[PDB]
């Protein structure tokens, strides 16, 4: 399978500070096929960034995505208090579809 | 309003069987491929089974490639996931996800059915 | 039976499609089809068929090839094999197309070996082939109209050596027959897989013809009187649209210049990987094709407006309203360039490159479909050296009929009828109908989503369902309820036997669909409701 080794789950940053998290894939994802999902505490996941750059509906412009091929990133320009969640990267190209690991964003 | 409501999750014995029912509403269910994505209690998202718009293309992950069966009911607009030989590492938080455009991903998810195997 | 190869790279599909249908149908045929139909009125059905039927059927055959990894004929074995005669119809179309397309390349090559002189033979008319009613085009506004231009006399009296009609074929032109044989040797030695499988293709196929088209556009637009040619090219005469000649010509020019009732785009899509987004590449290549047609039309019609200004005659009567227009206007423009010999050489190598690459693609698509029809009878060895030579030899020998002293009449018959007539409407309508209604827009969109990744939009769905069948059926019916006979250059009326022979070429392209339907309904056991149900079931 295309295993997506993502940035370590426990990251903790102050609000209003620019953060980043990476997502390394074992194989080569076509960069229009890896998406980012935000899952809150006790809620269902929801699509956040699709095709590694485009922002889904209801996603603020302060979120951004970048990267291609193997390394992919999620970037927040300014973390607000509503960003305390877990972010999963997910290639959606190869027919054994795989998600990444967790990356939980927590406050101070 | 696109709504995905799942049902049929509960406690089953190991090696048992269970059937889920993702009831889809607010969209033409026959025009979108639907997937089942499960979340472990360790909160590691794992994709289980994808079915196409008409059911002709059906995909499974390697963990469930011989014992899970995903099906649709396009007339009444319910997605299904029939399980068999439910082993211990199938306890998860099952979501149905409307993933049809591959360059957009699972844009709409559903609620969860807590499947526990004990 | 070896496994079917793929492209082994993404760019091999794009180069084989950019070299596939960017050829003489953009730079040679869209010119005179636009010119013959009044210029402005031609563009309305052109863009209607482009955005309702051209790119739709283009993506349709490419994605049929990608889905069913088969070429041309055997692609329909999983797309309702009852209509497997669409593939045979496509092969008949592409065979007749290979014959007359290579005749165009023979004319370009005869111009090329006549381009190496210090004085171009069409630049002036003190030669043996010129009537006494000629002088220089710069002198035609100072003498007292039954006067004929040196480029037109060169074209009709040294290249064509044009006869009185199709009743009088005259003698076989040995110069043009040798030119046709040389171009077929170039084609045969490139389907022989020694040439065109290189990395220097991109600087010799996708680079130089577009640079030369840019130079021709720059030359034509700066000519005096080019604005009147652009006004002829763009401003629509609405009253021409009530005549079926413009609708048929524009729709079949879309279906021709996209090479898309031929099995060749199905063949090129058959070497695509399954999970490969052909849709965006098809849109970029279709924009390239139609933009090439539109820009080269701007060029050639600016040259035609300059010629009408210089000769003092009207724009619609300044050159040939038939297949020779790119061989009057573009050589005339080359004579207006500094050092016209070098630009003649580059322009006819440009025509040779466009037409040769297009011919390699259609010949390879025909061969791909005919070896998909019989695997292990035509392997990748010695039998695909003799079958290759046989296809080239009969296509050359049947091309000798069209390159004689009266070979323009047979050529215009082939061009109007054999591979770009109601046969293209027939095959395109039946492709869209079989997909949309016997295979289903929903089922085929599911097939597309399994490999492309997304649902094709309402444009493709409604084009394959309604728009392309309605356009093809409407132009097919409207060309018969208001029938006008084929004429060459507005003055030659074809005899009834020649129109019958052209209709025979069209029907030999057309009737492969119902005859294969009849054969399959006769060779399958059961009642009719069981035979049809079995033969529409994909395999
Ligand atoms: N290539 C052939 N023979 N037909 C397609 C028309 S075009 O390539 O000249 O545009
Ligand atoms: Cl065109
Ligand atoms: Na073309
Ligand atoms: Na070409």
């Amino acid at each position: 399978e295309n295993v997506l080794t993502q940035s370590p789950a426990i990251m903790s940053t102050s609000p209003g500070e620019k953060v980043t998290m990476t997502c390394r894939a074992s194989s080569s994802v076509g960069s229009s096929y890896l998406h980012w999902y935000q899952q809150k505490s006790g809620a269902s996941p929801k699509l956040w960034i699709y095709s590694t750059s485009n922002l889904a509906s209801g996603v603020p412009a302060r979120f951004s995505g970048s990267g291609s091929g193997t390394s992919y990133s999620l970037t927040i320009s300014s973390v607000e208090a509503e960003d305390a969640a877990t972010y999963y990267c997910q290639q959606f190209s190869g027919y054994p579809l795989t998600f990444g690991s967790g990356t939980k964003l927590e406050m101070k | 309003e696109v709504q995905l409501v799942e049902s049929g999750g509960g406690l089953v014995k190991p090696g048992g069987s269970l059937k889920l029912s993702c009831a889809a509403s607010g969209f033409t269910f026959s025009s979108y491929a639907m997937s089942w994505v499960r979340q472990s209690p360790e909160k590691r998202l794992e994709w289980v089974a994808e079915i196409s718009s008409g059911g002709r293309y059906i995909y499974y992950s390697d963990t469930v490639t011989g014992r899970f069966t995903i099906s649709r009911d396009n007339a009444r607009n319910i997605l299904h996931l029939e399980m068999s030989s439910l082993r211990s590492e199938d306890t998860a938080m099952y979501y149905c996800a409307r993933g049809e455009v591959r360059q957009r991903g699972f844009d709409y998810w559903g609620q969860g059915t807590t499947l526990t195997v004990s | 039976p070896p496994q079917r190869e793929k492209w082994s790279s993404k760019i091999d599909f794009v180069l084989s499609v950019a070299g596939g249908f960017v050829g003489l149908g953009n730079v040679w045929r869209f010119p005179y089809l636009c010119y013959k139909n009044g210029g402005g009125a031609f563009l309305i059905p052109y863009f209607i068929f482009l955005f309702g039927s051209g790119l739709p059927v283009f993506f349709l055959e490419v994605i049929i090839g990608q889905y069913t990894s088969e070429g041309g004929i055997t692609c329909w074995e999983k797309i309702c094999p009852l209509f497997s005669g669409i593939g045979y119809a496509s092969i008949v179309i592409v065979s007749l197309l290979n014959v007359y397309y290579i005749v165009i390349l023979a004319w370009a090559t005869y111009y090329l070996f006549h381009s190496f002189q210090k004085d171009l033979p069409w630049a002036h008319c003190n030669h043996s082939w010129n009537t006494p009613q000629c002088m220089e085009d710069t002198l035609r506004r100072n003498e007292s109209a039954n006067f004929t231009s040196p480029v037109i006399e060169f074209w009709e009296r040294n290249v064509l050596s044009l006869s009185s009609g199709i009743d009088n074929p005259g003698s076989l032109k040995w110069d043009l027959a040798l030119c046709l044989l040389l171009v077929w040797l170039v084609c045969f030695f490139c389907i022989w897989k020694g040439v065109r499988s290189t990395g220097k293709v991109v600087y010799f196929t996708a680079t130089f013809p577009f640079a030369m088209l840019l130079v021709l556009l720059v030359r034509g637009l700066t000519l005096p009187g080019a604005g009147e040619g652009i006004k002829f090219y763009l401003y629509p005469d609405i009253s021409r649209l009530g005549d079926p000649q413009v609708w048929i010509d524009a729709g079949t020019q879309i279906f021709f210049s996209y090479a898309i009732c031929l099995g060749a785009m199905t063949s090129l899509g058959s070497y695509n990987k399954y999970k490969y987004n052909s849709y965006r590449d098809c849109m970029l290549l279709g924009c390239l094709n139609s933009g090439t047609s539109f820009v080269s039309g701007f060029a050639i019609f600016s040259i035609l407006g300059f010629m009408a200004q210089e000769q003092g005659v009207d724009i619609a009567d300044v050159a040939e309203s038939g297949p020779g227009l790119a061989f009057i206007a573009y050589p005339k423009a080359v004579t207006m360039m500094p050092l016209p010999t070098f630009w003649s050489i580059l322009f006819f190598i440009m025509l040779l490159l466009l037409g040769l690459d297009s011919q390699f693609v259609e010949v390879e698509g025909q061969i791909t479909s005919l070896v998909d029809l019989y695997p292990s009878f035509l392997r990748k060895g010695y039998r695909r050296e003799i079958f290759i030579a046989i296809l080239c030899s009969i296509s050359y020998l049947l091309g000798l009929t069209m390159v004689t002293e009266g070979g323009m009449y047979v050529f215009q018959l082939f061009d109007y009828y054999a591979a770009s007539g109601v046969c293209l409407l027939w095959v395109a309508f039946f492709e869209c109908f079989v997909i949309a209604w016997i295979y289903g827009v929903n089922r085929f969109s599911e097939d597309i989503r399994d490999m492309i990744g997304y649902r094709p939009g309402p444009w493709m769905k409604y084009s394959w369902a309604v728009i392309t069948p309605a356009l093809c059926v409407g132009c097919f019916v409207f060309s018969l309820v208001k029938y006008v006979p084929l004429t060459y250059n507005k003055v030659y009326r074809y005899p009834d036997w020649a129109i019958g022979l052209g209709w025979g070429l069209a029907l030999s392209s057309m009737l492969c669909i119902p005859l294969v339907i009849v054969i399959l309904l006769c060779r399958t056991e059961g009642p009719l409701r069981v035979r049809i149900k079995y033969l529409i079931t994909p395999r």
